[PDB]
């Protein structure tokens, strides 16, 4: 072709939103993320999506645009019984060398637990033991119980789950009456 | 040889080019749409496809030149239908018509370096999007709305505003953003409040606070007045729910509290 090609210029690109958001400054969004809920972090390298993948083991990487245009998606709660059952104020906890902690650092893993995990029916077989004894913490196990009695049960787990801890509750009470959770029961069973 | 283009009877932003070549029956068109407006509106209902085919190895951001930046807030860029372009009009969408036809264009690409392929740019519409701590609390605040997505910003319907909120309203228990949080009724929201009051349950919006919580949910409400009873016993209103005698503390605990009528 002896003619030259007439060269469009392609026009300056000006970036959106979407395109400028780095997943390093997002873990404020990402983490209070619910299920079947996308959550994009703009573009994306390999190496930022391993970490991503490692900082992030509940979420998925779905490439939903061009140019490394990635989005999380909430898969599971990770969350253990014994990290969060034991207060309703922790919604997520990041873990990091063998400790728990509610303050972000570099190198953290996320772990979500259900949101309230109580009124699921999870966390009374973990605070049925944690609450009797020296492990006995009266704001904790008094406002446990008083939610289990006003309690929406929606899945049948909810149901089978305050049966079978009124049942063992009931037989505590039968052993002795005199300890505090015995002593929390009754007052709620009387309110 | 002889390169040409010229406008179609269609809007301006399509054209036809034409080559006229030695050979009788290359002297042809090709229909190619190259963009040239600054959207601020949906070509289809829920979605924007402007006419600008990125190319592969081409960065994204020159897909995002023609739309206003007040529009494109809350949009994001998702994979388009497969398309070519001429390198030398880079985005020129070709439109695969008549003669025109993926095949044809692999074999032009071979035989020339002039066309490229590529994604056609698709604009879907979903929500505004943030990318700091500091656009959440200025969402779950509700200090600054003005771009807040609804997960965010419908007035504590969801729990995603739960964990900001739990520290943020422990500085401030009166803000009216908290108690309108604690009105949702969620375990996290009454389980700060109930450690808030433990320390202030002299306080209105602990007044308040024990007027959302009851008859549902009392037992935040009672362990937070048994700690400051236990810690303000010199207290002259926790002198019914502690009574100041050492060995009688629960005197007037249940029915007995009518048996003094300043209870």
């Amino acid at each position: 072709v002896s003619v030259e090609l007439p060269k469009r210029d392609p026009p300056p690109g000006v970036p959106t939103d979407e395109m400028l958001l780095n997943v390093d400054k997002m873990h404020d969004v990402i983490a209070p993320a619910k299920l079947l809920e996308y959550v994009h972090i703009g573009p994306l390298a390999k190496d930022k999506e391993d970490k991503v993948k490692k900082r992030y083991p509940e979420f998925r990487l779905v490439n939903t645009g061009p140019g490394g245009l990635s989005a999380l998606l909430r898969q599971s709660y990770n969350g253990t019984a014994p990290n969060c059952c034991r207060t309703f104020n922790r919604t997520h906890y990041w873990k990091k060398d063998g400790k728990i902690s509610d303050k972000y650092e570099e190198g953290a893993v996320l772990e979500s637990c259900w949101p309230d995990v109580h009124d699921t029916g999870k966390c009374d077989v973990d605070l049925f033991d944690w609450c009797q004894g020296d492990t006995f913490d009266r704001n904790i196990c008094h406002q446990w119980i008083g939610s289990a009695f006003n309690r929406s049960n929606r899945t049948v787990e909810g149901q089978q789950s305050l049966i079978n801890l009124y049942n063992k509750m009931q037989t505590l009470c039968s052993k002795d009456a005199s300890v505090p959770i015995c002593e929390s029961f009754l007052h709620h069973l009387r309110a | 040889n002889r390169i040409k283009i010229a406008p179609g009877i269609a809007d301006i932003r399509d054209k036809y080019m034409e080559l006229g070549f030695n050979y009788p029956e290359y002297n042809r068109a090709v229909k190619f749409a190259e963009e040239s407006y600054t959207y601020y509106y949906e070509t289809s209902p829920g979605e924007i496809k402007p006419k600008f085919c990125l190319i592969d190895g081409m960065s994204i951001d020159h897909c995002s030149s023609f739309i206003v930046p007040e529009f494109a807030k809350q949009y994001v860029l998702i994979h388009g239908e497969p398309c070519s372009s001429f390198k030398f009009r880079p985005g020129s969408l070709i439109y695969y018509q008549n003669e025109v036809t993926p095949e044809y264009i692999k074999d032009l690409k071979h035989a020339t370096d002039y066309i490229a392929s590529g994604q056609r740019c698709h604009f879907i519409k979903k929500d505004y999007l943030l990318g700091d701590s500091d656009s959440v609390a200025k969402c779950c605040s509700k200090t600054n709305t003005k771009h807040c997505p609804k997960i965010f910003n419908n007035n504590y319907k969801t729990e995603h505003c739960d964990d900001f909120m739990t520290g943020f309203c422990r500085n401030d228990p009166g803000n009216p953003n908290c108690l309108e949080w604690l009105r949702a009724k969620r375990k996290p929201a009454m389980s700060t409040y109930s450690d808030i009051c433990s320390k202030h349950m002299d306080a209105r919006y602990c007044s308040e606070f024990i007027r959302i919580i009851r008859p549902d949910y009392f037992t935040f409400g009672d362990t937070a007045l048994y700690v400051f009873c236990n810690d303000h016993k010199g207290n002259r209103n926790c002198w019914c729910a502690n009574y100041p005698k050492s060995n009688s503390g629960d005197k007037y605990l249940g029915p007995r509290v009518c048996w003094l009528h300043e209870c």
